[PDB]
């Protein structure tokens, strides 16, 4: 027999991922982490852009 | 996490490949058809009288 097939796509079943940063400073002394501070509120600051590898 | 989809895809017809050989009824006599009755039969005739003499 021959088979009529068209190509099919599943669909993803995302989590939510978070990384972390390490580089808090503990000396204000160079450029190396970043200082720390008390209250956190959101200033608008992000990561990059970089496709996951998979 | 991929979900689990299906393979959208369908059988196309096709006509089997059949054929019929030759074959016998098997039958090789047929059944009697006819009685042997007794049958009348005369030759045309002209009657007379026949007398000995004594």
């Amino acid at each position: 027999h021959t088979i009529n097939q068209t190509p099919h796509s599943h669909s993803i079943s995302d989590p939510g991922h978070a990384h972390g940063v390490p580089f808090g400073a503990a000396v204000d002394n160079g450029n190396n982490a970043f200082d720390t501070g008390g209250s956190p509120y959101n200033n608008g600051i992000g990561t990059t852009q970089n496709q996951t590898g998979i | 996490s991929v979900n689990t989809a299906n393979a959208n895809l369908s059988i196309n017809t096709s006509s089997t490949g059949i054929s019929i050989q030759s074959a016998s009824t098997g039958l090789t006599v047929t059944s009697n058809a006819g009685n042997g009755q007794a049958f009348q039969h005369d030759q045309p005739y002209l009657v007379f009288r026949v007398f000995v003499k004594v």
